């Protein structure tokens, strides 16, 4: 089980990293890859095969499925879900 | 009995118009909400514009 | 010949080739260490080419020797990628052995010329009231599901591809350009216990992968589409989520050293939405159905990329989360939503005036909205409360209950046909059901159930 | 060695040193021959450095000799700068002659590490009721202070500041980050009228200095601050207003030439407040505690600079105008006034039931005021005449006589601990002082206080 | 000497001449063989110059020679130009021959000095009830018509030259910068069909025409009537439309590589205004009288180029797009509109307190039209019930159909004196009208027709 304290803060501090590069930014000023900075992380969060972990652990581990879950927290303004990054 | 009713009347729209007050007051601070987005989202984008323009000249 | 890398910038690379030997544009390239494929973008001059890499970047660096191929990204089709799993470069991922291809195609073609459109106008039943009676779908013919985030796209998907799936015969692509993992899972188990895997062709290039995959997955499926469109037949092409290929293409255009447009997309965004759009069509060889599921950013309909995607399809179907909040699911907006085929001379003058009547109500009761908020319903003439209840009972009769859905709740899934859809809402036009209470309405399929759900 | 100016832009100046002599990042720098320091900003390469001048660039020339210190901006700490004006480079603006310092420290450091925190949530006594009971302040914490002006404002940071030197033995700060020359000259005149000049070390940088210098005062205070820490007192750090402190970042941020991001403001908005905020703690050794005067842009509570702000603040401390009409002073409002602190398990069950009843006494009275405004006082129940009567003594019990006040009170000055001020409140809720006229409570401290003034 | 084309981009050339030989600001070129002339805007340095090319660049080659003039553009000017329709050059558009020149003046001055400032408040009458009400014109002075787009600019303008320009018997000029071709033509035919030709100078460039072109005609059409000042005689300045300068400066300014200020406009908005409207004056010479239409950029008065030339003017005419929705003409707001002249010591006390009683009427009814439509007319007091009927038809009695709108009205032409404005706006705020319906004073001239309209 892992847990993010907050996912809109590593967004404000990835804003600042490519602000600083020059990066062109798009809405509410983020990235153009704001989205596959969240997306490529929780995408890791999921449960695997019997397989797949027989085929990592080279056939040491037999007939076990493996899983990581995930709870991503996220800080919005008055209430407002509409906004871009949450 | 058509005396008491006008009476009755009076306190009704009393209650009516107080919930009206009030019910305004949530549009009120809704719109604001609303206002304040858009506040933020037009000066974020004039940056963007003008930063966009001097990297280019 | 063979070149050497000079830069690495993320997932764009830059390569250095004799002057004799420079490769052309979208021609495929491999790294000789670890076998990555490069897509070339452009020609910068002195012999030096831009690419995208297909697939991670890490670990690369400059001065390894790249072989150029001759060739675009090239990809097998045909009857052999029924029940198969691929990825952006044709590579089977489902662990079920090489494709028994007979043949390879090349991702990038041009559309089909002006004389070879098709005129199709023969209606699509979609099993879905909202849709069949303001949206109503043709064979051959572009769909579009307009939505923000958790609105409805995928679930009202599903059902289509479920629903569609009756009357249909011939094969279907689907596509899955930049969406989640777990979802391509489910689906591939369903119809493999189900039996239908053998007449579906998958592809796949997740949130999970890097920007090159996600930016040319939509043309690896309409590559697969157009072969058999080719042959003769009528299929279905499915697209998890066409705002992914626009997106992908933002994330590179700074690396492209293009300079932004409007709120920082690239300055192509038309024409490489309009390239890939006119390849998804019906011609006179065979026909294409295709249903798109377009993202809408931050809710914003007036956003560069669902404003320029509106244009490419034949019905439009908007999901509101206004609606949504409600309870009311599909949560498809019947003001916003529209049809090529809403036309009297292709759907009878029965089935335009009842959607016309419907859309007049809705549009009405929206005017009211302000005014009954401050002083209440009860300030309004004797002519608009009764709009207003009939505008109340018509928005509950839109719900519906899917086959889909039946996880979430419990509840049934229902299919109405169209001749039931158009004739319940005529019934409360007409003032048929006006002694009924309104929550009769609320998920019933047919009218008949509402007057038995009235009786509890 | 000696570098160059090689270049001068408004504040901005770029200075050539030799290659094995370029200055450090944040070193400070001295013009030969006119009183001018240069902060080091950036290495731009080839022996050139871009520095930031601490006053003004008028009649400097490029090719004038620069020297480096070999550390940064040092400014005098300890006892010595007590009842002294001080620039933000620790220079005595005040015409008292040469500050008696014992030892300078650079102005740039880490916060305190995971391993240096204090522990426990422990509160600050005030010796103030309404604060020590609604608005607990913890040792190490940060307080943001709300309203206009002619409210209290300075008389409450006089009145601390005197609380915290006599009865705890500390020592306070004050950082006049972007002062107004006028009430800069009139605070300090006043804090010597009022006895309290000796207990305060004052850093001013006024609206008309260059923004490298409003930008830097903050760690100017704080260095002081962290030095009389250090000898394990625990210290307050006043900061004239933190918007102040944000914009001088936005006009550095500007005048350097990074991209601007949301709204405005400079990219490192989050971590320019997180280096400043993380200094403000409680360790083993003693703890600095904030008080922070906050403006808020536009009313708008959602815009970057109060939102960054917010997410560092323990206590909110709200000023009213029209608590201040009615007479009463601190001009506190019980029910906007807030803290973090205000937790059953932070101040225990005890603590936390008095001040959450005083609240909902003050609450529920509010409301009964406006039906007594408009149908009158006799259509409300017996009940509630009595909590009419109840909250007119809470409310009265919330004023306090100050040690600095007195030329206004006419009246000498009380300091009442957190246990007489929970026991005081406690028995105005339970109503063992019903019989009590409301005169009674009003500018007297503790409950024992209020008993007597009745028999006057 | 003679230089070549180094670069063509857009309107922007740029010409290489010798060292010893290069062109002064705002100097004229002529390129070899094509018919094209160039005005240098910068010297760039190298014995390179930027320039804008006074023709379109489609013809033109690098390489091309240009020769240097020594002179800035110098246009004919006198007696000459009267009766003739120029371009920006000082070439006859028409089909009449060469210009019987006597004397040439460069387009580039100085404006006249401090010391040479008329001050003359002469009043002027034009005809149209309410600017003649709350905007009163004097002999000399500077008018400005602001409004967006379709409310009546060039209509009050051809009213406005209808009831001056005819009954003057001083010289006229009239300047069509960045107009239809199609309002030229009408204005030429109607200015020769009235037999009022002899007495104007016609300087037109088109919507259709280059870059340089329309940022340099209103300096053409300046010169001309600043030849007829400096003789001592009194004239007429027409300017169809003065924003066409300053987009015609945004529109080259980033291609004379000068980074953009607020809105996207040149950061030289305020001073390429005031370089041009300072020159627009009367003198102890002699006087011009001026009007201008001033364009709204999408109806926003806030916006910073209209923004910026209130300053220029005497008298502000603002038009407004929501009473032009209504049906009402002339569509000015008499509450955003107001003139220097204004002032009981100018014109009289009678005149101004029928103005500000107007305005006050006005002002009031503006809060009461939001009530009236929630809670509707009958919960308003007998004062605002009364009220409101008057506001409404003082609303109504601001119309008059002009006899340049024939083609739009379809009424006839009216023409309504001081005296007579005056009496009808007293006689409405007196009560004197109460009885009539408020249909009546809508598009009736005076305050008679509008009794007889109520019988119709
Ligand atoms: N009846 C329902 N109750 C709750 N959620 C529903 C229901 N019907 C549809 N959904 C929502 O539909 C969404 C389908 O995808 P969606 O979020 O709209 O598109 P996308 O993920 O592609 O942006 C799911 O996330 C799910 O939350
Ligand atoms: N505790 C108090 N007791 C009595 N009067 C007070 C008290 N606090 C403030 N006042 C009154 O309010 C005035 C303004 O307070 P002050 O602290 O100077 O507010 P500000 O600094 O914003 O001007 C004081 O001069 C005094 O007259
Ligand atoms: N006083 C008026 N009476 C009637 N129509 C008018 C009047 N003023 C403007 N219009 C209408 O507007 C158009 C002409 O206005 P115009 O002067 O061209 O406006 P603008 O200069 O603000 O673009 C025509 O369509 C005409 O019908
Ligand atoms: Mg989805
Ligand atoms: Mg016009």
């Amino acid at each position: 089980l892992i847990v993010y304290d907050d996912l809109s803060k590593q967004a404000v501090a990835y804003r600042q990293i490519s602000l600083l590069l020059r990066r062109p930014p798009g809405r509410e000023a983020y990235p153009g890859d704001v989205f596959y900075l969240h997306s490529r992380l929780l995408e890791r969060a999921s449960r695997v095969s019997e397989e797949y972990v027989e085929k990592f652990t080279n056939g040491a581990v037999t007939g076990k499925t493996g899983s990581l879950t995930a709870l991503p927290i996220i800080e919005t303004q008055a209430g407002d879900v509409s906004a871009f990054v949450p | 009995a058509v005396v008491e009713n006008n009476a009755c009347e009076q306190a009704a729209r009393m209650i009516a118009m107080k919930n009206a007050t009030d019910n305004a007051g949530e549009l009120i601070s809704d719109l604001q909400l609303i206002y304040n987005k858009a506040r933020q989202a037009a000066i974020t984008q004039e940056i963007s514009e003008i930063v966009g323009g001097a990297a280019a000249v | 010949s063979s070149g050497r890398i000079v830069q690495i910038i993320g997932a764009v690379i830059d390569v250095e080739f004799p002057r004799d030997a420079v490769p052309s544009i979208y021609e495929a390239l491999k790294v000789q260490g670890v076998e990555t494929t490069l897509e070339v973008q452009q020609q910068l001059g002195d012999g030096v080419v831009r690419s995208i890499a297909m697939g991670s970047t890490e670990g690369l660096k400059r001065g390894l020797n790249v072989d150029s191929t001759g060739a675009a990204i090239s990809v097998p089709v045909g009857k052999a990628t029924l029940g198969r799993i691929m990825d952006v470069l044709g590579n089977p991922i489902d662990e079920a052995g090489p494709i028994g291809e007979e043949e390879r195609w090349g991702i990038h073609r041009e559309a089909p010329s002006y004389a070879d459109q098709a005129g199709g106008n023969e209606l699509l039943e979609t099993g879905i009231k909202v849709i069949d009676l303001v949206c109503p779908f043709a064979k051959g013919g572009k769909v579009g599901l307009f939505g923000g985030a958790g609105v409805g796209k995928t679930v009202n998907m599903m059902e289509l591809i479920r629903n569609i799936a009756i009357e249909h015969s011939g094969y279907s692509v689907f596509a899955g350009v930049g969406e989640r993992t777990r979802e391509g899972n489910d689906f591939y188990h369903e119809m493999k216990d189900s039996n239908v895997l053998d007449k579906v062709a998958l592809v796949y290039g997740q949130m999970n992968e890097p920007p090159g995959n996600r930016l040319r997955v939509a043309l690896t499926g309409l590559t697969m589409a157009e072969k058999f469109r080719d042959e003769g037949r009528d299929v279905l092409l499915f697209i998890d989520n066409i705002y992914r290929y626009t997106l992908a293409g933002t994330e590179v255009s700074a690396l492209l050293g293009r300079m932004p447009s409007a709120v920082g997309y690239q300055p192509t965004l038309a024409e490489e939405m309009g390239v890939l759009q006119e390849r998804i069509t019906s011609t006179k060889k065979g026909s294409i159905t295709s249903i798109q599921a377009v993202y809408v950013p931050a809710d914003d309909l007036t956003d560069p990329s669902p404003a320029t995607t509106f244009a490419h399809l034949d019905a439009t179907v908007v999901l509101s989360r206004d609606i949504a909040s409600l309870g009311i699911y599909p949560a498809v907006d019947p003001l916003d939503s529209t049809s090529r085929q809403l036309d009297p001379l292709v759907i009878g003058q029965d089935h335009y005036d009842t959607a016309r009547g419907v859309q007049y109500v809705l549009q009405r009761y929206k005017e009211l909205k302000d005014i009954i908020a401050i002083l209440g319903m009860d300030e309004l003439s004797e002519a608009d409360k009764l709009l207003v209840a009939r505008a109340r009972k018509i928005q509950r009769f839109l719900s519906q209950p899917f086959f889909v859905a039946e996880v979430f709740t419990g509840s049934p899934g229902k299919y109405v046909s169209l001749k039931d859809t158009i004739a319940g809402f005529k019934g409360i036009l007409n003032g048929d059901y006006d002694h009924l209470p309104e929550q009769a309405f609320y998920m019933v399929g047919g009218i008949e159930e509402a007057v038995e759900k009235a009786k509890k």
